[PDB]
């Protein structure tokens, strides 16, 4: 009654009073859900605070799906950097209690933090990619489903590099890289992905985006060979040497150090990889090796 | 309205609206704008304000006009009844009035009421009093801007328009026709004399918008000049537009200045910058678009801002992003004729309270130095004994211009790097320790009796340093593995093992690499035999190029080049034709 | 007012 | 072009709500309030500041901040000048742009912002025809008003609107014939250390306060017009004219102006008016030191220096500091370690100074360098630029106006490095 | 329990103060500009309740405030009080105080905080809420004003 009240004050004092409750016999305030839920269009802040306080100690296995299909309503409605950030490090901080206890569906997670990897400007995009690192780990079963999504990030990136800033959209990248490149067995389209790394645009990426770019690319160059030659594709090999051959130039004049490092190092190897192949040296499964000493 | 309820106010303010009595309506009319005005929710008051929409009392209509253009679009119903009030209003004989009902009539956006704007653009297409003519074209942008179907017949009293001799109407139309049809080249084509005429005569914001339609079109219709013999048309345009660099409205010399850059011949071209930098005596925030374009221009033509070198000096009371530009500006302008004065000003510049313009100007000092390799020594010089400073940041800064340098010119420097390892043991920074590690690892060799101490000293730290000097810590235990594993070969399985447990997964993938590569195995192969030549290949210099040669696809002067983002609306800026069209079209 | 104006 | 205007003080509270367009959330304001806490200071505000459907271009003046809105590309200079311009309106009816002298005049002032801005597109612009489409808000207007029902709204276009001089309106007369020009001087100029002349400017403008009847033509000539170059002009004059004869003829309009600004050439050294002594000790480490600044003037050219205002930016280094002014007025304020001395007048039998003992952070290093020196200060009744006038003729009327001219030179952002 | 009672503009410029705990005259202006910063920078539409300031003596208290216009009111109490009961007592209080001035405004604050003074100390002493009557407490305002009156 208090809270259909449209007294703010006493609607906040009840909601202080329903979390009490809560501590102890939430089977009765899960009554409560949608109202809760409806709760959180007021206008005064603190009572969303609450409100998602409530939602998280209600969500057992029985409503998280629901609840998290609310909350992305109201984010994807919501306004305010600083409010939009709350919102999204309460619906992470409740997915992701005791281990995902309450997930059962991880590719359809997996969904809502790809769509969740929309919210622009969002400042915690590194939590949103330690999330999508855990979650792709851990669940070995929809990998995948994980390679393909984050493949279609790594297409996305074009849009997703016009935010480069710490911590924010583009530690996406890092994280589908990441996971593309470790699991890259499951690329059912490989080439577009080494051309789309291969893309000048990655020139404008923040040195450490860079940096996991020109590693999982080397290790999808290990994959490709490797490919090649158990196919006998020689002429196929020449070409991705080729392709090795005219990207690693621009890569070694990047601002950050590191990066230039590895990329020449990188281009080094790509010359002795094409020396070694002129004499025709099977030399994707040394390279390979360089990748496949570690899985976890 | 006093000290009670809101609700009781509105109610109140209800019967002040309704009484027939003028002072009230003047009252309750002033305290509704003022809510307006603070943001409160009026929007209950709407059938109450309505009815007075036909007072004879002028002020009490200014104020409603007021009221129905905040509110219409939520009322859509409710907004109807003021329309014929207006269209009464639309045949006073007063053309003032006329030109106040053409406004508010345009600004209402309920949808129900299309046609009879567009009866009303129509009608006021040829009012005969010029006031009423200005008034329309902005009521044809509020038309395309309200309804997109309707852009033919639009574009159709567009074409009406611009035939119009009257000075005050014709900038108004221009920006009109930028706004509904951009791309209709063909119809200002027979317009282009008059409109160059009577440019020195049309008002200042309408100037600005026709000189960028000018440029727009221009860069079109005509052959980039840098034998060629000028259009006599285009020599009209240079020399129209001439006289007006001297203006007092900073943005007609902008634009003037835009359309000198991207149409006056390079020869002549270097008379903007006369101007260009008069601008920067106005206010600060002019200085902060000017000096970003001035920058902008810089990176081409190096000559046009020679002369004027020391007007673009930091002084203290600049803020931090004046600084900056000042500071970019600086930096391209520098060539050998000038560089001493240059860097004793940038040694001053150096001891700045601002940190973060310190910082900036050391990479400028930087910058420069690989610019004009004859006064490098003199550059290290300076720049390490800079080191001599308390200062973290500043002695951070200095470490990245040195390894930068250092890039530039692997020279026998190896008392640097010696210095630079005595610094270790003060140095906070990440990035400036994992700097000079990799500096140490650049001409290990050059100093061996060293390198095993940082590495032991690295090795006890590494699980509290950070992920960017790990991964330094990483390539520095490659390369003394690589060189001297007799001695160094613990050292470095620590460092291993440190690395195969590390929560950074990009850490283990180099780490993996790392182990796979230098540590002799079962596929110990040709590659791993390339390890010595892989970690102590030669690279490339750096190159410290400027930011604003990603700047020459926008236009000068526009948002897009000042966010460096195609900004929304943006028009993408033709290439120079291979040939003029046909010159008839312009008689 | 006319004061402190030199004349012209 | 401009959807909207948000009038914001540097509290952080959002005092006049404008729309033209469309209701834009004030949720936008969020990202103005952001970007205000990332930087150092108030004045460190970027002018363009990019959200994820809306652009914001900003003005900082009179400790107001004006955020306008922007969703199609417009060419900046056309924003930043028309909010300064919505700034210099406020100042010219309110004496001043202040929050207080807005939210008291909350009615004038939406009535003043509907007649200028028109869907985003300029519609009145020139002082003269705004002061007669919306009266300023004279008292005895006002009681004149609330007597007999009179409007602050007139009901007819002024002619000068409709005519070929559309910057001033038409019949005006006053009793009072009488124009006054006013040519004000900066002297743009860096000292360094050693008192030597790092680079230095004069910045030259000419007001003018024109109270004339009927339709003059007003002509401004100088005895030495080779001086001026890269002189500005005012709609109001005939640039042919001044190409061509080197003459400033003109129609000034009503009310205060500002008639046309000049720099002075570089090929003249600029005579920098007044010197310095100056030195401070820094010991590292000490908790204590000593200060000692010695103002004098160099080329006064036979002239006062009055209106001496000495302020310093002290590093953190600073806690108190223990001074005694030769004249003047000492103030130090510990929390912003500003060093503020009014200094006055300079009287050639004693030059004015000041010195004493500054009290440091023990313990705190010594800075590495000492804050460079401003120093305000102002000259009547001589333009270091030694422009002169020749004559000021009237064509198109009878009467013969007082005439007067006057030659005053006010400090320019004259810092000295030390 | 009401530990102070705070009354000012919308710069921060005091139109009525008083205190019932102990506190230096520094302190006192100190818990103002606190409490200033605390309140006024909220919007109109957040709760009412909250949080004690720290120059009081603890967070554990509560700030009470109500605002309209350039006006704000806030009653400095301790943690143990019923918040919407405070409320309560200032809408009341309010309300007596347009039974005593004939429709209060600034003004009054400003040239006649004595009587406001008054009525808010017929109101509270010392943290204590006197009297919840409100035609009680108008009356026995009306009587001490007849006692002055009358001699």
């Amino acid at each position: 009654i208090l809270i259909e009240d449209s007294d703010q004050n006493l609607k906040y004092l009840g909601l202080l009073a329903m979390s009490k409750i809560l501590k102890t016999h939430p089977k009765s305030v899960q009554s409560h859900k949608d109202l809760i839920l409806q709760c959180l269009d007021d206008k005064d802040e603190s009572i969303r605070l609450r409100a998602l306080d409530l939602l998280y100690g209600m969500v057992s296995k029985k409503n998280l799906m629901e609840i998290v299909k609310k909350l992305m309503t109201h984010v994807d409605k919501a306004e305010g950097t600083t409010y939009r950030d709350e919102l999204l490090t309460k619906i992470i901080d409740i997915c992701s209690q005791s281990n995902y206890q309450y997930i059962t569906n991880f590719e359809w997670y997996i969904s809502i933090l790809v769509e969740l990897t929309r919210l622009e400007g969002t400042r915690h995009g590194h939590l949103i990619a330690a999330q999508m690192l855990d979650v792709a780990i851990r669940v070995k079963a929809i990998r995948k489903f994980a390679v393909s999504q984050m493949s279609a990030l790594l297409d996305s990136a074009h849009l997703l590099a016009s935010s480069t800033q710490r911590n924010g959209i583009c530690e996406v990248l890092y994280a589908a890289a990441w996971i593309c490149g470790e699991f890259s067995e499951h690329l059912q389209e490989p080439h577009h992905t080494l051309e789309a790394m291969l893309r000048p645009r990655v020139t404008t990426l923040p040195g450490h985006i860079q940096a996991v770019y020109v590693q999982n690319v080397v290790k999808l160059y290990a994959s490709i060979l490797q490919q090649k030659e158990q196919a006998g594709e020689a002429e196929g090999a020449q070409a991705v040497t080729q392709l090795m051959v005219d990207r690693l130039p621009q890569f070694v004049q990047s601002a950050d150090l590191e990066v230039q490092e590895r990329a020449s190092c990188i281009l080094q190897l790509v010359k002795h990889i094409q020396k070694l192949q002129a004499k025709d040296v099977p030399v994707a499964e040394e390279v390979s090796a360089l990748f496949a000493g570690e899985l976890n | 309205g006093l000290f009670s309820s809101d609700l009781k106010k509105n109610e109140d303010l209800k019967q002040m609206l309704e009484s027939n009595k003028d002072s009230a309506k003047l009252d309750a009319m002033k305290r509704i704008v003022g809510m307006i005005a603070k943001g409160k929710n009026a929007s209950e008051l709407f059938p109450a304000v309505v009815k007075n929409v036909a007072s004879k009392n002028i002020e009490i209509k200014k104020l409603v006009y007021v009221y129905l253009v905040r509110y219409a679009e939520e009322q859509q119903d409710l907004a109807l009844l003021s329309i014929s009030t207006f269209q009464r209003a639309l045949k006073d004989p007063n053309q003032l009035i006329r030109a106040s009902a053409l406004r508010v009539l345009s600004s209402i956006r309920v949808p129900i009421i299309v046609p009879i704007m567009m009866l009303a653009i129509k009608e006021a297409s040829a009012d005969l009093s010029p006031y009423v003519r200005k008034n329309a074209a902005h009521a044809i942008q509020k038309l395309y801007s309200l309804d997109p179907e309707q852009k033919e017949m639009l574009i159709e009293v567009i074409e009406k328009l611009l035939k119009d001799k009257s000075t005050l109407v014709a900038g108004s139309v221009v920006m009109a026709f930028e706004e509904v049809c951009p791309d209709r080249i063909d119809l200002i084509h027979k317009n282009y004399r008059k409109l160059c005429n009577l440019l020195v005569d049309v008002e200042e914001w309408g100037q600005v918008v026709i000189i960028h339609m000018l440029t727009r079109y221009a860069r079109t219709q005509f052959v980039s000049p840098w034998p060629y013999t000028m259009d006599p048309d285009h020599r009209l345009l240079i020399r129209n537009t001439k006289p007006l660099l001297q203006s007092r409205n900073a943005a007609v010399v902008m634009a003037v200045a835009q359309l000198y850059w991207h149409i006056s011949p390079k020869s002549e071209a270097g008379i903007i910058s006369k101007s260009l930098v008069r601008l920067l005596r106005s206010n600060r925030e002019v200085q902060y678009i000017v000096l970003q374009n001035i920058a902008t221009m810089s990176i081409q033509r190096k000559g046009m801002f020679e002369p004027y070198l020391k007007s673009f000096y930091v002084r203290s009371t600049d803020p931090t992003m004046i600084k900056t530009l000042k500071l970019e500006i600086l930096t391209n302008l520098a060539n050998e004729a000038n560089i001493s004065t240059l860097l004793r000003e940038f040694q001053t510049y150096v001891k700045s309270q601002d940190k973060q313009f310190a910082a900036a100007t050391i990479q400028t000092i930087g910058r420069c130095a690989t610019n004009i390799l004859e006064v490098t020594d003199t550059c290290l010089n300076g720049l390490v004994c800079l080191l001599s400073n308390r200062d973290e940041i500043v002695v951070a800064e200095s470490v990245v211009v040195i390894k930068k340098l250092l890039q530039m010119q692997p020279a026998q420097h190896g008392e640097i790097i010696k210095h630079m390892a005595k610094l270790l043991d003060s140095i906070t920074v990440p990035v400036a320790r994992a700097s000079i590690l990799w500096l140490i690892g650049e001409n290990c060799e050059r100093v061996p009796k060293i390198a095993p101490d940082v590495l032991r000293k690295m090795a006890k730290s590494f699980t509290s340093e950070d992920d960017l000097v790990k991964l330094q810590i990483l390539n520095l235990g490659a390369k003394l593995y690589l060189t001297n594993s007799k001695q160094t070969k613990l050292l470095t399985q620590y460092i291993l093992n440190l690395g195969k447990y590390d929560q950074n997964y990009d850490i283990r993938d180099r780490t993996r690499f790392i182990r796979q590569l230098i540590v002799p195995n079962v596929k110990s192969g040709a590659l791993s035999k390339y390890a010595k030549k892989i970690f102590l290949a030669q690279k490339p210099a750096p190159l410290l190029e400027s930011p604003f040669k990603d700047r020459d696809h926008f236009q000068l002067g526009t948002l897009s080049h000042t966010l460096n983002i195609k900004a929304t609306g943006y028009l993408e800026l033709s290439n120079w034709p291979e040939v003029a069209p046909d010159p008839s079209v312009r008689n | 007012s006319h004061a402190g104006y030199q004349t012209i | 072009m401009i959807h909207s205007l948000f009038l914001i003080n540097c509290s952080g509270d959002i005092f006049l709500e404008k729309h033209w367009k469309s209701v834009v959330s004030q949720s936008v304001c969020d990202y103005f309030f952001e970007a205000q806490e990332k930087a150092a200071d108030v004045e460190n505000v970027p002018p363009v500041i990019s959200t994820p459907h809306h652009y914001l271009i900003s003005i900082y003046r009179d400790k107001l901040f004006f955020v306008s809105v922007i969703q199609t590309e417009v060419p900046p200079l056309f924003v930043i000048e028309f909010l300064h311009r919505v700034a210099d309106t406020f100042q010219d009816y309110f004496g001043e742009c202040s929050e207080a002298a807005i939210k008291d005049n909350v009615v004038i002032v939406y009535e003043l912002l509907e007649e200028m801005l028109d869907n985003g597109f300029p519609l009145a612009t020139e002082s003269n025809i705004l002061k007669e489409l919306i009266k300023p808000p004279t008292i005895l207007r006002s009681v004149v008003n609330s007597i007999t029902g009179s409007s602050n709204v007139g009901d007819t276009l002024p002619t000068g609107q409709l005519s070929n001089i559309p910057w001033r309106r038409a019949g005006v007369k006053y009793t009072n014939n009488e124009a006054y020009f006013d040519v004000v001087e900066e002297i743009d100029a860096i000292i360094d250390k050693s008192g030597s002349t790092v680079f230095a400017e004069i910045q030259g403008v000419i007001d003018a306060c024109i109270k004339l009847s009927g339709m003059p033509d007003l002509s401004l000539s100088f005895m030495n017009p080779r001086l001026l170059d890269d002189v500005s002009f005012h709609p109001c004059i005939r640039f042919k004219r001044w190409e061509s004869e080197r003459v400033l003829s003109f129609i000034p309009p009503d009310g205060n102006f500002r008639l046309i600004s000049y720099r002075v050439s570089s090929q003249n050294l600029v005579a920098i008016p007044v010197y310095v002594k100056h030195s401070i000790s820094f010991k590292e480490n000490s908790s204590c030191g000593r200060f000692d600044i010695t103002i004098g003037p160099k080329q006064n050219m036979g002239k006062t220096i009055e209106g001496i205002t000495v302020t310093v930016h002290m590093p953190k280094v600073v806690l108190n500091m223990n001074l005694t002014p030769t004249q003047g007025s000492y103030t130090f304020d510990p929390v912003t370690k500003v060093l503020t001395w009014d200094v006055g007048k300079i009287t050639p039998q004693k030059l004015p100074s000041l010195k004493g003992l500054v009290n440091l952070q023990s313990g705190a290093p010594k800075p590495e360098e000492n804050p460079s020196l401003n120093i305000q200060f102002k000259i009547q009744q001589l333009a270091i630029s030694g422009l002169k006038v020749n004559r000021l003729d009237m064509y198109g009327e009878k009467y013969k106006p007082f005439k007067g001219v006057k030659y005053v030179t006010k400090a320019g952002k004259f810092q000295v490095r030390t | 329990m009401i530990k102070a009672i705070l009354i000012f503009n919308n710069h921060g410029k005091p139109r009525l103060s008083k205190f019932y705990q102990p506190y230096s005259e520094d302190t006192q202006q100190q818990i103002i500009r606190e409490t200033f910063h605390l309140v006024s920078k909220r919007d109109e539409n957040v709760c009412n309740f909250l949080e004690g300031g720290l120059l009081i003596g603890g967070s554990d208290n509560k700030l009470i405030y109500r605002h309209y216009a350039t006006l704000y009111f806030v009653f400095c109490v301790d943690s143990s009080e019923s918040e919407l009961g405070i409320l309560d007592l200032i809408q009341v209080f309010v309300e007596t105080l347009d039974k005593c001035f004939e429709n209060v405004c600034e003004l009054d604050l400003i040239f006649h905080v004595d009587k406001v003074h008054n009525i808010l100390a017929e109101m509270v002493m010392g943290g204590m809420v006197l009297e919840t009557n409100m035609n009680e407490i108008v009356t026995q305002i009306d009587a001490q004003n007849k006692l002055e009156k009358s001699e």
